[PDB]
């Protein structure tokens, strides 16, 4: 065997080893988050009721009046939880408070970038799919928001550049699992599509500065 | 820089004081002033207050 | 092939509905992918080929590299979804001069240039779903000096969604065309 | 056979000029009959 | 007519720059008085790249010296070649940087950035055309890190189509000199990655290792490390100053070595480095140069190149040498060390040759290497930073000067963003289906 | 009434032209100050130097050359060298900023403010010329200015002069060898213009000349000058029928209708037969019968492609020196029966041979030896199709992740100008495959 740039590799069938295969595309170990710590405490005003038509999160408080500056970053940091009765609470809380509630998302937007990067930086596919779906909902759920995210494209899109090459190669066989949008390449391309649709005329050069393989419409 | 013809991108020393001539005589005067300066600087011929105009 | 076929008013040569749509079609994939997808616009299956380099991933009409198909029908219709990306196609045409000539249209071209074997004209698409009505006989009569007898292959490149590539004789406007096309 | 020097260089040599890099005078005109 | 404006910041940058001027003044035959009495023909040719000619026959460097402490400019003045600079370009504060990025950047850099910006305006406007700027500093100190990168940011906003050259001394892994250097390095890198086009990372530990193992020096002072840095910082501008059979200036290397707009951190090196007795018993050939060029011991940064794949390699040669020899050497080195090079780039080596060798050396080469080995230095800085920042170790010297807690946790975010892209481009193959 | 205009763009073009013009000066009696001596004279007439030089009243000869680069670093040695009094100083055109290996820079950003001067100088050189049919440009296919500024220069000259012939002499990038990283992009982009505006584009690799200097010449570790001298001998072979009377003289337009079958298949190879050193030339009679076979050797081609994976179209073989028509008749008849050298079925003639009477000249301080007979072969073959599939592979290896593209988007050029040229090279490969089929 060999080692590298030495006289070891100067031989006649010197077999050279290779690089140590650095930390890309591998799931990083997780860490406990603030969502579980604040939830076992019990300060959240939420309760889980099991309706017949699916699990629905029940709110014991008027959802219109709530400190979004204290609750929305706390729910966004809960996306890093893979344990089953917590990921529903994080996902459904983000979706319900983004949909029920307007003209309060904007001042919270500079505070929810670090939890978004934390959720995306864990290289697990399910959490990445979920945060991409809630980002697609976030950029459309209100006005004046998409071109408020455009300075923060340098902190979301770096890991969106990783998984743009993940589709099924079955040339004639249909991908049956289409309803559960679990493949990440199309989800990333639709997230970038929504970042271009809402975000004004400065978004294209930022997406090109982050994701170089990008193709623009309009 | 002595044998340089017309349009020439090199640095000819003492050239941005030559006044109203072409490139060739400008180079000649520039290199002559340069050689005069070096020779008067090292070899001590001129007395005090006599080595500059 | 397609020498003993009847070659009536139309001839379907691709369809997204069936067991093996790309049976007679070759499939090269490099930095790309090919898959069948239910569309949310027409509520039916479409083909789906795309990749970073449009030229590396494509599909060619006869499977064998040296085998050539013979289609008498002059027209060419393609129901292709516009994705605002780089999409090219290319045909090969036989003439009375008995030489093989190639016409290529690309989304990124802006000039119409004429060469003895290639003719690269541009092509513009609309917003959503549309059919590119091609006329091989007139494009051989106008740009070149000869006529049209057979077309030998078609080649569909990346960044597009394919459904029902077919030839025809006359431009069926909207009503004499059957509902399945 | 080889009724010329051109055929000795041309046919039976295994050298691929498009592929082989920085070969000396002897690694061009190596034949198949040398190997087997 | 392609001229570069030189700047040096801080106590480390000033010594590095002073050794650099000492090196290139003897390259062009300039006396310590500022007068030319060299011997070679080609010395006075492209001296307008770095110098200006004054009335009476002098040659002044295009150097702007910035400091925050006044006692470090007279050390530079009282050096061997400290009397060639203009006194007008000597900008300096009165209150020290205190090893604070805050005082270098916000509240003691703000009153002196104007004066140095006017001086660098005066220097970079007498030229007919301008190619770029040079800045020598270190990412560990106070005014070497808070002021120099602010100056880079304020110069980039006025000259956006010109190159920028930063030659930084990043803090070493196991050699510690100041307590607070992880904070300075993390605050400095995140804006040294969006404000300059070419950056060279030189570690003091790797320089010490070279001086111990390669040079066999008994007692290496701080002059020898600066001589090592100047031997490779002046090899990237020898194509501008001397004719060659295949020339390559700063922008040529900027285009060739940078695949994507952020990965512009490079690892320097020098090829014909030899000991005091082994110099005389040595044969100097291109296959001899290549082994000392490519080995891990000669790397000026403490990142092992065997720990990652090379992205793009530059090798500027100096000396009257053949071209097929250099050609076949790079071809062999790539061909059978094939797993250490990026496989979606076909050729990763740029070759340049110059006809004027360094004095006393009959053949030399300099190495510029963009590798994914540099991802471990940034992770090391982040690890040395997170331990202090987890318990808020020394923040009252910074936050009490006036910052917000988020200004420190965004530097780590940009550090991690820099690391992840290097990891991705290390693991990326030619086809995009094998990593999953 | 015959002349040629030489435009050497890029550092490679200018360094090639240095050896070329020293060769042309030695081919006549012209001292490097530009004046013929009166102490002694060579046997020359006024019809010899008309192709490449111009005459003043006093007796000074001036080349029909323009030396243009965006750098100074290659042109001031022409201004300060031995051949500094030969050139008119306005021909030596020197820019300020570099091309930085960018087709974008030399095509849009820096070449656009210098093209109005070189075009005006070309115009001023083409009005002193009675006849027409010149324009012999020299560039490399890997650099920035030699691929960007040459493309724009040919673009302007095609609409400024209409027909002429843009003779183009490429240094095409070697298969396993390149001294830059962004060479495939530049080569594809300059091929997109050379493929439609040059009338027959000559092809030369540096690696094959390295091999030829390695084996035929016995030299070890060659430099660029040895490559440039052999390239200059090849170019002097082409214009040998324009300055010296021979048995079968070939005009520049004569072999364009002979070599080029189709409007795109105009990339011929080269071969120079008696390239042997001084210690080897005097020990063998280099007769026509074996220097003819030296042209068809697989290892003597200066483009890295075996002719054995292709079929020849036409060959333009320009002999010079002690050559008789029956000798080349027997030499061509020898080759036509060998079953390895394959020809297409639609070219039963297959050859074109011209005979000159002037032997090639030596350069004092050179490497070749004085031979009486020399052959330059111009093969148009299908074998060059394999040299562009590798360029396709090298382009798709990097473009598929859009590496280095943003340095080209930054100067004027839109993103699809890469795909626009890659589709043209793919069409070229398909044309080469289509033309090479047999006829059933
Ligand atoms: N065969 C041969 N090739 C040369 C010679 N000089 C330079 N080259 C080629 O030039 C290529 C590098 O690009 P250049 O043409 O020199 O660059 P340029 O046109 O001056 O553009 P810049 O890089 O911006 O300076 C290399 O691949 C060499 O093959 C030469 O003397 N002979
Ligand atoms: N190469 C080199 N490094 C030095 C020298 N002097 C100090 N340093 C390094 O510079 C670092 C301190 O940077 P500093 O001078 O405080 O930067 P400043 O605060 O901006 O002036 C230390 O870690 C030293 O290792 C020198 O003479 N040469
Ligand atoms: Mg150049």
């Amino acid at each position: 065997v060999s080692e590298g740039f030495t006289v070891k590799a100067m031989m006649k069938n010197s077999v050279v080893r290779g690089p140590p295969s650095a930390g890309a595309f591998k799931e990083r170990p997780t860490k406990p988050t603030a969502f579980r710590k604040f939830y076992e405490r019990g300060d959240f005003p939420i309760a889980l009721e099991h309706d017949s038509k699916g699990n629905k999160i029940a709110w014991k408080v008027e959802i219109e009046k709530l400190d979004y500056h204290h609750y929305l970053p706390l729910f966004f940091d809960g996306l890093c939880e893979m344990t089953f009765p917590y990921e529903f609470f994080a996902r459904q809380g983000i979706h319900d408070m983004l949909e029920h509630g307007g003209n309060k998302i904007l001042p919270v937007i500079p505070q929810l970038i670090i939890p978004i990067k934390n959720a995306l930086n864990l290289r697990n596919r399910q959490v990445i799919c979920v945060t991409l779906k809630v980002l697609q909902h976030l950029v459309v759920s209100a006005e004046m928001v998409g071109e408020a995210l455009v300075p923060y494209y340098r902190q979301i899109l770096p890991i969106l550049n990783i998984f743009k090459n993940k589709n099924v190669n079955s040339g004639d066989g249909i991908d049956y699992s289409q309803q559960k949008r679990e493949n990440i390449g199309d989800l990333i391309q639709e997230t970038l599509e929504a970042f271009e649709r809402y975000g004004g005329e400065d978004a294209f050069i930022n997406i090109k500065y982050m994701v170089p393989t990008y193709e623009s419409c309009l | 820089q002595r044998k340089a013809i017309s349009g020439y991108a090199g640095f000819v020393p003492r050239f941005a004081w030559v006044m109203g001539m072409n490139y060739r005589d400008g180079v000649t005067q520039a290199m002559d002033e340069f050689d005069k300066s070096q020779f008067l600087l090292r070899n001590p011929i001129c007395a005090l207050g006599e080595r500059l105009p | 092939m397609f020498k003993n076929t009847f070659q009536s008013g139309f001839l379907s040569i691709l369809y997204s509905i069936g067991s093996k749509p790309l049976q007679i079609w070759d499939k090269k994939v490099r930095n790309g992918h090919i898959k069948r997808i239910t569309d949310n616009d027409i509520q039916s299956l479409v083909l789906e080929i795309e990749g970073t380099n449009v030229s590396t991933t494509y599909i060619t009409c006869p499977a064998d590299p040296k085998k050539t198909l013979g289609i008498k029908l002059p027209f060419l219709v393609m129901i292709i979804k516009n994705l605002k990306k780089y999409f090219t196609f290319e045909v090969q045409v036989l003439d009375d001069k008995n030489v093989r000539r190639r016409f290529r249209a690309s989304n990124y071209q802006s000039t119409t240039r004429v060469k003895p074997f290639i003719c690269t004209m541009p092509m513009r698409l609309d917003d959503g779903w549309n059919q590119i009505q091609f006329n091989l006989s007139d494009f051989t009569r106008r740009a070149y000096g000869t006529n049209y007898i057979e077309t030998l292959r078609v080649q569909i490149h990346a960044n597009c969604r394919i459904r029902r590539v077919y030839f025809s004789d006359r431009l069926y406007s909207e009503d004499e065309l059957p509902a399945e096309f | 056979e080889i009724p010329k020097d051109d055929l000795d260089f041309r046919l039976a040599a295994l050298y691929n000029h498009h592929t082989g890099t920085f070969k000396n005078k002897s690694e061009i005109l190596t034949h198949q009959e040398t190997i087997q | 007519m392609r001229e570069i404006v030189h700047l040096q910041a801080g106590q480390c940058g000033n010594q590095i720059g002073a050794k650099f001027w000492e090196v290139i003044s003897d390259e062009h035959g300039i006396d310590p008085t500022g007068t030319y009495h060299g011997d070679s023909d080609l010395q006075l040719e492209r001296i307008n790249v770095y110098y200006n000619e004054a009335t009476g026959g002098k040659y002044v460097p295009r150097a702007v010296l910035v400091d925050l402490e006044p006692g470090t400019m007279d050390s530079v003045r009282s050096g061997p070649f400290g009397q060639i600079f203009r006194p007008d370009n000597f900008v300096f504060g009165q209150s020290g940087a205190g090893n604070n990025w805050a005082k270098g950047h916000y509240t003691e850099g703000a009153e002196l950035v104007d004066s140095v910006l006017d001086v660098v305006r005066k220097e970079a406007e007498s030229c007919d055309c301008l190619q770029g700027f040079q800045l020598t500093h270190s990412l560990g100190g106070g005014t070497g890190s808070g002021m120099g990168t602010l100056l880079i940011s304020k110069i980039r906003e006025e000259y956006p189509d010109r190159i920028m050259n930063t030659f930084s001394v990043v803090p070493s892994p196991k050699v510690s000199d100041t307590v607070v250097e992880p904070y300075n390095a993390t605050l400095s890198v995140h804006q040294l990655v969006e404000n300059t086009d070419e950056t060279y990372c030189i570690d003091n530990e790797a320089l010490y290792d070279i001086c111990f193992r390669t040079l066999k020096l008994t007692t290496p002072t701080y002059g020898d490390l600066n001589h090592l840095v100047s031997a490779t910082m002046s090899g990237v501008t020898t194509c501008l100053r001397f004719p060659g059979q295949l020339n390559a200036d700063l922008r040529k290397l900027a285009v060739n070595m940078v695949p994507f707009p952020r990965l512009h951190f490079f690892m320097p090196g020098f090829a014909p480095l030899t000991s005091r007795g082994s110099q005389q018993y040595r044969a100097l050939t291109v296959p001899e140069l290549t082994q000392q060029m490519f080995d891990a011991k000669n790397m000026m940064a403490a990142c092992d190149p065997r720990h990652g794949r090379y992205l793009t390699v530059a090798a500027v040669f100096r000396g009257r040498m053949s071209m097929k020899e250099v050609d076949e050497q790079m071809l062999n080195v790539q061909n059978k060390n094939s797993s250490y090079f990026v496989e979606w780039i076909p050729n990763n080596v740029k070759t340049a040759v110059c006809d004027i060798p360094p004095r006393g050396l009959k053949m030399s080469a300099t190495f510029i290497g963009n590798s994914t080995a540099i991802q471990e230095l940034f992770k090391r800085i982040s690890e040395q930073f997170t331990a202090m920042f987890r318990r808020k170790a020394f923040l009252h010297w910074y936050t009490g000067e006036g910052m917000d807690e988020m200004e420190f946790t965004e530097a780590e975010s940009n550090m991690n963003d820099l690391v992840s892209e290097y990891q991705q481009y290390q693991d990326a193959t030619a086809e995009e289906e094998g990593e999953f | 009434m015959r002349e040629c205009i030489s435009i050497h763009v890029g550092q490679a073009g200018v360094q090639i032209g240095n050896a070329c013009w020293e060769l042309y000066c030695l081919e006549h009696g012209i001292q490097p100050d530009g004046q013929m001596p009166s102490d002694k004279t060579i046997g020359g007439g006024d019809d010899s130097f008309n192709t490449f030089f111009s005459e003043t009243g006093a007796g000074k000869h001036v080349p029909r050359a323009v030396f243009v680069d965006l750098e100074p670093t290659v042109v001031d040695e022409v201004r300060t060298g031995t051949y500094r009094q030969l050139f008119h100083p306005e021909q030596l055109i020197t820019g300020k900023e570099d091309a930085a290996n960018n087709y974008a820079r030399g095509h849009y950003t820096i070449g656009k403010e210098i093209v109005d001067l070189v075009l005006d100088r070309i115009r001023k050189l083409a009005d002193l010329c009675t006849g027409l049919q010149g324009f012999l440009i020299f560039h490399s296919f890997g650099g920035g200015t030699g691929s960007g500024f040459a493309s724009l220069l040919m673009e302007r000259l095609s609409v400024d002069y209409g027909k002429k012939s843009k003779l183009e002499f490429a240094i095409y990038p070697a298969p396993q060898v390149s001294t830059a990283v962004v060479e495939p992009y530049n080569s594809i982009l300059t091929t997109h213009t050379t493929l439609e505006h040059s009338d027959c584009a000559f092809m030369v690799d540096n690696e094959a000349i390295y091999d030829i200097c390695r084996r035929n010449l016995d030299i070890e570790r060659p430099t660029y000058t040895n490559l440039n001298r052999l390239i200059g001998q090849i170019v002097s072979s082409i214009t040998a029928s324009l300055r010296f009377d021979g048995a079968l003289n070939v005009d520049l337009t004569e072999f364009q209708t002979n070599l080029v079958p189709y409007p795109r298949i105009h990339f011929p190879l080269a071969t120079y037969a008696p390239v042997i050193s001084a210690e080897k030339a005097y020990h063998e009679q280099l007769s026509v019968a074996e220097i003819t076979n030296a042209c068809f050797e697989p290892a003597n081609q200066m483009v890295k492609c075996d002719p054995r994976h292709g079929k020849y179209m036409a060959c333009c073989m320009l002999y010079r020196g002690d050559v008789v028509p029956k000798d080349v008749n027997a030499a061509i008849a020898t080759i036509k029966t060998k079953r390895t050298i394959q020809f297409v079925d639609w070219c039963p003639t297959g050859f074109k041979v011209g005979i000159n009477y002037q032997p090639p000249t030596v350069v004092p301080g050179g490497d070749l030896a004085k031979v009486q007979r020399a052959v330059c072969m111009l093969s148009n073959t299908t074998a060059i199709a394999e040299a562009w599939a590798r360029l396709d592979h090298k382009l798709d290896l990097m473009y598929a992740k859009r590496a280095f593209v943003h340095w080209y988007v930054g100067e004027g050029m839109e993103e699809g100008e890469f795909s626009e040229a890659r589709e043209d090279l793919a069409a070229l490969e398909k044309d080469y495959e289509e033309v090479g089929v047999d006829s059933v």
